[PDB]
DNA sequence: CATAATAATAGTTTTTAGTTTATTGGG
DNA sequence: GCTAATAAACTAAAAACTATTATTATGG
């Protein structure tokens, strides 16, 4: 899960869109290669429940996932 | 509006309530004294707002604080009772008239413009808001015009003074049911329902003044003066007073906080509001917690218009409530609504807004559904021009379920049971629901309040059946339940 | 300081709002 | 082999219905 962001409507304030992945250091380019040919074949339950970007980790409780119980 | 609506019970003494008199019923003394009495208990169950006498126009021997003659003056106006009850069930029956014939007896002479008089009096007793005053009279005297004219003359003149006051009076039929022959000429003045009368519906508590009114602050520039409202209401358990069970005294029941240590009245003041959680008690205060509710002012933010093709079935909450366009301080709120709904056929897109009912307290997204000036051929003015306040749910309002996908089954199944349930048709009735326990309590109550033998337990529309809809349907519906094992297990 | 000044600051029963009340529950 | 997950009822509750008294203005 990169340290930045993996790879009206406009009512006012959502989450972070994104950040920059592909501009960035070309180690960190070389490890997400490498870890992107690991993701087609694994991109875990830790990411598909919700893939962890720092875009996406800062307005709201959608992390707390409001829900109760089933009946 | 308040108003207590105050009506009067005006029953002869002579022979109306004694004389068939064109029909072949016994003295209709019994059957009127069954009819108010049905009505006072529809009263109390259903309002105790509304203030009550009983007049006998015909007295032997004059029971009357007014003294005149022919005047007997059993139930001052005041609101329905238990006594009142009593006094009427001294007069019920045919014990009640023999009763009746013991202390001043039929026959009585009777002071018609005296009768107005002294009800006159009684109207002007009262003190309160009035909303209504009526004079409920029977008589099999339909006509009795026969007395003196200068007698006629002063009721008729007493008349239009208290429809001129507003005093309503009320007579209907008790000879001559129907066709216009009843009241022969004491049509002159006045210008059935003995089925609904004795049926004595009750337990309907409704709106009678005005409350709960806000702003449409759509914009931080923008309000609107509006009133909300409701009529859709989750019936109640009549208030358990703590009476002494010796000696039915109520109950000071001292309850407060204090210290199971050291016995002392603690306040709110020297206690603190908290959370244990986790490894830290998270503590606050009462106007700490009131903050953490208190979010904006009262009033209708507009967040938005979405159209009326979103909602659906799981878009519900608790029952709707109303808004209708108010101008105590927003000039135009009526004007400018009004172009709302008549450009509401484009305005199926409705308001969106996060509405807060109070100060101290968080707004809630709450939809408003486009109410139209309904009003019925008739009058009625169902759906009063205004928004029905849909509420949005959250993400809080879900209990989730699980996903196993059921497919459809054959079409021959679904042709076969919409003729089922076509046929089946049952009559609708929006007021045909009341509740068994709720009915059955008001009986416990009417009846456990006189020394009535048994409480009759209302059998309601409410109740299904078993063979009603198995006759006009038929086992046709089981056996198009063609497959192995029906869940008729 | 003169002395009947005649508005708001509640008085009201409001219904209607969060109250543990409750049992199926992991062995 | 065990042990909630509720929800009948909680027990309450904030709403102007109403406004007399003070208002401090003006005879005293």
């Amino acid at each position: 899960f990169l340290p930045f962001s993996l790879g009206g409507p406009f009512r006012l304030g959502g989450h972070g869109p994104s950040f920059p992945l592909k501009g960035i250091t070309e180690q960190q380019k070389e490890g997400l290669e490498i870890v992107k040919m690991v993701m087609i074949s694994l991109e875990g339950e830790d990411g598909l429940d919700e893939i962890y970007s720092f875009s996406e980790s800062l307005r709201k409780l959608c992390v707390f996932k409001k829900i109760e119980r089933h009946s | 509006y308040s108003g207590r609506d105050s009506l009067i019970f005006l029953v002869d003494a002579s022979k109306a309530m004694f004389e068939s008199q064109s029909e072949d019923e016994l003295t209709p003394f019994d059957m009127s004294i069954q009819c108010i009495q049905s009505v006072y208990i529809s009263k109390i169950i259903s309002s105790d707002r509304d203030l009550l006498a009983v007049v006998f126009y015909g007295t032997e021997k004059d029971k009357n604080s007014v003294n005149f003659k022919n005047i007997y003056v059993l139930q001052e106006l005041d609101n329905p009772g238990a006594k009142r009850i009593l006094e009427l069930d001294q007069f019920k029956g045919q014990q009640g008239q023999k009763r009746f014939q013991d202390m001043m007896g039929h026959g009585s002479d009777y002071s018609l413009s005296e009768v107005l008089w002294v009800c006159a009096n009684l109207f002007s007793d009262v003190q309160f808001k009035m909303s209504h005053k009526r004079i409920m009279l029977f008589t099999n005297e339909d006509n009795p015009h026969g007395n003196d004219s200068a007698k006629a003359s002063r009721a008729r003149t007493k008349a239009g003074d208290l429809r001129d006051t507003g005093i309503f009076l009320d007579l209907m039929h008790l000879k001559k049911p129907g066709g216009f022959d009843i009241s022969l000429f004491y049509r002159d003045i006045i210008s059935s329902k003995l089925e609904d009368l004795l049926r004595k519906v009750r337990a309907k508590e409704t709106r009678k003044r005005a409350l709960s009114r806000l702003k449409l602050k759509l914009n931080k520039d923008i309000v609107i003066s509006v009133g909300i409202y409701n009529l859709v209401q989750k019936a109640l358990k009549p208030p358990p007073i703590k009476l002494y069970r010796e000696t039915n005294e109520p109950v000071k029941t001292k309850t407060r906080t204090f210290n199971t240590s050291t016995g002392g009245l603690l306040l709110p003041s020297d206690t603190k509001r908290s959370q244990i959680y986790g490894s830290r008690q998270i503590i606050l205060e009462k106007e700490e917690t009131e903050e953490l509710k208190r979010f904006d002012d009262p009033g209708l933010m507009l967040m938005g218009f979405k159209p009326l093709v979103l909602l659906k079935k799981h878009h519900y909450l608790r029952p709707s409530l109303f808004v209708y366009p108010e101008e105590s301080l927003v000039i135009g709120s009526s004007t400018l609504f009004s172009a709302l709904l008549i450009k509401c056929l484009e305005k199926e897109v409705a308001a969106l807004c996060r509405y807060t009912p109070r100060r101290n307290i968080p707004p809630y997204f709450v939809a408003l559904v486009p109410q139209e000036e309904e009003l019925d051929d008739q009058k009625i003015q169902v759906t009063p021009p205004g928004f029905q306040l849909v509420f949005l749910p959250f993400a809080d309002d879900k209990r989730k379920m699980p996903f196993t996908e059921k497919i459809m089954a054959t079409p021959e199944q679904v042709g076969k049971m919409k003729a089922i349930v076509e046929k089946l048709r049952f009559t609708y009735r929006s007021d045909s629901f009341e509740n068994p326990v709720l009915q059955q309590h008001f009986r416990n109550l009417e009846a456990l309040a006189l020394d009535l033998m048994e409480p009759e337990q209302a059998v309601d529309l409410t109740l299904p059946k078993v063979e009603a809809m198995n006759k006009r349907l038929g086992s046709l519906v089981d056996e198009f339940k063609e497959l192995v094992y029906p869940p008729d297990y």
